[PDB]
């Protein structure tokens, strides 16, 4: 009778860069199923009625004007070059202001998030590097030179901003069922 | 901070010749990172080559690139009258982008003496107090003039301003206009007024001279 | 129509500061590069700086890097620079360069240039021309053509426009460059060469126009 | 107008923990777009930055301070504090309470300081407290015979700073001097308050000079009258 | 650290004057810069901000401008309360730095009133004397003063103060305490102190005799 891990998801102390955006695996346990909650091909009435073959945890970190890309269909910085989610998305997006977590005084610098990218993220992609972006002809060969720039900049979330500046905490969750068996069934 | 210079600084030839310009850098610069310009008059600059020997969208086959390293060249197969301006090279992969110096580009000809015209001061300016007196020197080539001038014999230095236009886009001609300038005090104490004229395309040196 | 358009002409106070626009049109401006030149009145090109498509992380020349400051507006689509404490030497035509590019890829130079903006420093404050004849004479003719013109003088700033009989002399016009007087105004003259015996029935005057004091002068040159 | 009324004692001992609390007026401590500060400046040296913070709690310190700086906000009694420990005589300072203006946008010009606190010197000394003794400087006889005459307070004697010295419950301002005080070779401070007046008002009008030392709860009215013989 | 340099550290102009102060940054810092004025006894009053944007009720004859390393603030009328010790601060980035600050004094010289004080009955009931010799409305601040005890010249028993310029008429004010034990005090009569400053033609000395009315 394991629980399911949602604690651990929700209440980390620290959350990833949604260039980086971490997933957790949650298989084979019972769940109950100022917040932004939109759920997408699912209720969530009926969540506690349905078992999944898998249930994937996705967290990562962005500014509150990017919080509206985390859909699907949708483009921008965030959806085409950091986390896209399929148009036939079946799950729930949760995200809530995080201000008093994430922000410093003297700016977090700490969360970061890519800006260049050759073309666009598949869904539910996943890049980590940090190649040098060739933005012209001649090969930048790891120089940061002209149309030669490095792919990845920094939130530096300050208190100070405006709330389409402020951090927010994003936790998406999917909803998978394919063959296998079903295991995660709410209850 | 690399230091880049061009030469020559100033390159006169005839049109259908051939161009040769140079540009060196005081260190190693990438050939991917040297660019050419050409700034034409009145005109922004345009690029040439850039990545030392690829042509710019646009830019006539007769335009070529070339060099390595320290020591770059552009070549101007068949010199068009169109192309006069000033040719500037840049390396831009180590900052600061330094520029060189630039070359400029005449179109040759064959010497062409001025024509000297001398205008006293009018009497609406002698009215201000003031009295210009001014030497026009008209379609002449190469650029290198000397005019003096003289009141009652007596020469004058200090007081006088040059002005020379930009070659002519038709003739390749250049023309210099000179303006003495004294008080109406002075300009009504004396009589002779005159712009003498040294120039390659004169015999012996041609003065222009009023009574006033 | 890939365009790069930079703002009008400035007098600016020594001491004071200026901020040169420029906007881009037909290629993807978050994309591109821009680097900025100046150029003194027949000098040669001076390189000022260059941002990095995307962000603001800007680099400067030594020279400037006290005083200018390059930023870029990705909503607008507009890269400005602003050159305080400004004193007599920064009197320059100032550039701005980008390559083109489209929503990927992007030229390997700066191909795309602005028009250019002339800033001139200077503590004198605007004055316009007074246009003096040069009368043609007897002293100003030579085989059949004679000689005559206009003189600009003491003005500031430039620039001034000359054409003669409202542009329908055209041929054999020389309209010289302003020197710059002691006094710290400018001078100018403009001249033409036309047949002597058109000097009795054909009348020439000579258009002067100087924006900045707002003072268009038409000058009739008569013979002497 | 958002008024700030700082307050704490004025004398600490070495190696103690220096303590001083800020009073918000005329507006709500838990303002989002500006941070609560302390400024500090020796006695003729300049401003130095001790640190600002968020109602929330962030805060940010001058790492110059190394580790014994605290601030804190009481959000329930509109107030925040500063607490400096292990403090030296290179922690004497009139010390400021001031407001941050923080930027609501990045990269947006702000982070300048307005208004701030009137300004509390603390002295790091162990010496012990002493109140000032209060002597009258008293009009000369001679003086004039409708000129202007001269006479004062003098406060001799007290530890640490400062005293505050008014004329009359503070109705006469106009020709006061109250001098900076000097530290005597005896470790103790003395100062003189003077003030010009005409010199018909000798016999007629009364000057009382009002001396306040808050470290040693001191307070002396003295008559200043014209010397009898 | 960002580093902050003031110049001049110290000023005097004449009232109607055209004042400037330089401040020069260690980098370049765009116009992330501010100024303020500090009077004495009294905290920072913020001036302009921004390099040149100037603060809601700050006179007009206050402005900033500069770019980049080098600031400056002008004063284009000088008035006597402008006597003040103006600062500069850097705004961009922590921890945040303030300019060394500029001293501006202000006038026509203006010689001092003198006064002398005997020690009061009180005090000398305390074993303790102390002759107060006052300076009053003075400029420029530089003044000498000598005490006498029967027309013996006094040195290492006398303190003097400053009082910081007067935000109304520029002068200063000077007093000098001459410290003395009861039974010393008792032993001499005339007491005087000599004054001599830039508006004074000759020495002027106050003087009381001890006991004498």
């Amino acid at each position: 009778t394991n629980l399911c891990p949602f604690d651990e998801v929700f209440n980390a102390t620290r959350f990833a860069s949604v260039y980086a955006w971490n997933r957790k695996r949650i298989s084979n346990c019972v769940a109950d199923y100022f917040f932004t909650f939109k759920c997408y091909g699912v209720s969530p009435t009926k969540l506690n009625d349905l078992c999944f073959t898998n249930v994937y945890a996705d967290s990562f970190v962005i500014r509150g004007d990017e919080v509206r890309q985390i859909a699907p269909g949708q483009t921008g910085n965030i959806a085409d070059y950091n986390y896209k989610l399929p148009d036939d998305f079946t799950g729930c997006v949760i995200a809530w202001n995080s201000n008093k977590l994430d922000s410093k005084v003297s700016g977090n610098y700490n969360y970061l998030y890519r800006l260049f990218r050759k073309s666009n993220l598949k869904p539910f992609e996943r890049d980590i590097s940090t190649e040098i972006y060739q933005a012209g002809n001649k090969p930048c060969n790891g120089v940061a030179g002209f149309n030669c720039y490095f792919p990845l900049r920094s939130y530096s979330f300050r208190p100070t901003y405006g709330v389409g500046h402020q951090p927010y905490r994003v936790v998406v969750l999917s909803f998978e069922l394919l063959h296998a068996p079903a295991t995660v069934c709410g209850k | 901070a690399i230091r880049m210079t061009q030469s020559p600084g100033t390159l006169s030839l005839s049109p259908g010749e051939r161009a040769t310009l140079s540009c060196r850098a005081s260190q190693s610069v990438r050939s991917s990172y040297l660019a050419w310009y050409q700034q034409k008059p009145g005109q922004a600059p345009r690029l040439l080559i850039y990545g030392a020997s690829t042509r710019a969208t646009g830019i006539p086959d007769r335009f070529s690139g070339s060099g390595s390293g320290t020591d770059f060249i552009l070549t101007i197969n068949r010199l068009e009258p169109e192309d006069l301006a000033v040719y500037y090279c840049q390396q831009f992969g180590s900052s600061p982008w330094t520029f060189g110096q630039g070359t400029k580009v005449d179109i040759k000809r064959t010497v062409a003496a001025p024509s000297v015209f001398i205008f006293p001061p009018s009497d609406e300016q002698l009215k201000s107090g003031t009295a210009s007196v001014v030497c026009l020197l008209n379609n002449f080539y190469p650029r290198e003039a000397k005019v003096q001038w003289k009141v009652d014999n007596a020469l004058q230095s200090g007081n006088s301003q040059e002005s020379v236009t930009e070659q002519d886009s038709k003739d390749s001609t250049y023309s210099l206009s000179s303006t003495l300038t004294l008080s109406k005090a002075d300009y009504e104490k004396h009589k002779v007024y005159a712009c003498e004229v040294t120039h390659q395309g004169l015999s012996s040196p041609v003065t222009k001279s009023f009574n006033r | 129509e890939v365009q790069l358009v930079e703002s009008g002409p400035e007098v600016k106070k020594p001491g004071t500061s200026v901020k040169v626009s420029c906007k881009a049109s037909g290629f993807s401006f978050s994309m591109s590069a821009m680097q900025w030149v100046r150029r003194a009145r027949g000098q040669r090109l001076e390189w000022i700086g260059w941002i990095v498509p995307g962000s603001g992380n800007a680099n400067y020349a030594q020279k400037f890097q006290e005083r200018v400051t390059i930023t870029r507006d990705e909503s607008t689509n507009t890269g400005y620079m602003e050159l305080s404490s400004l004193r007599s030497e920064d009197t320059a035509v100032y550039y701005c360069a980008a390559p083109h590019c489209n929503k990927t890829n992007c030229y390997d130079a700066f191909d795309i240039w602005g028009q250019g903006t002339m800033v001139t420093v200077s503590s004198a404050s605007t004055k316009g021309p007074s246009v003096f004849p040069l009368a043609p004479s007897s002293k100003s003719t030579s085989g059949g053509t004679a000689a005559l013109g206009c003189l600009v003088k003491d003005y500031f700033p430039e620039p001034v426009t000359v054409s003669w009989n409202s542009g329908a002399l055209t041929s054999g016009v020389h309209t010289f460059p302003a020197v710059l007087q002691s006094s710290g105004l400018y001078s100018l003259s403009s001249v033409v060469t036309v047949p002597s015996s058109s000097l009795g029935t054909q009348t020439y005057i000579c258009n002067v126009n100087h924006k900045p004091s707002n003072t268009k002068v038409d000058k009739r040159v008569e013979p002497k | 107008q958002v008024q700030l009324q700082e307050s704490g004692p004025g004398l600490v001992k070495p190696s103690e923990t220096l303590s001083l609390t800020c009073t918000v007026f005329g507006g709500s401590i838990t303002s989002s777009n500006h941070y609560w500060v302390w400024i500090r400046q020796p006695p003729g040296k300049g401003l130095e930055w001790i640190g600002s913070m968020y109602y929330s709690g962030s805060t940010a310190y001058n790492p110059s301070l190394t580790n014994r700086v605290t601030i804190s906000v009481d959000t329930s009694k509109n107030q925040f504090s500063l607490k400096l420990s292990s403090v030296t005589a290179a922690d004497t300072a009139v010390y400021y309470c001031a407001r941050q203006i923080g930027p609501k946008r990045p990269s947006q010009v702000a982070d300048w300081f307005d208004p701030w606190g009137q300004g509390t010197l603390v002295t790091v000394s162990s010496a012990s407290t002493k109140g000032p003794s209060v002597f009258p400087l008293a009009p000369s006889s001679k003086s004039t015979s409708g000129g202007t005459a001269a006479l004062g307070c003098l406060v001799k004697d007290y530890f640490p700073e400062p005293v505050t010295v008014s004329w009359n419950s503070g109705a006469l301002t106009s020709g006061v001097h109250t001098f900076p005080a000097v530290l005597q070779s005896s470790g103790l401070y003395s100062l003189s308050s003077v003030v010009t007046v005409p010199s018909s008002s000798l016999g007629t009008q009364t000057y009382i000079c009002n001396v306040n030392h808050k470290p040693s709860n001191t307070k002396v009215d003295k008559k200043v009258e014209p010397k009898s013989c």
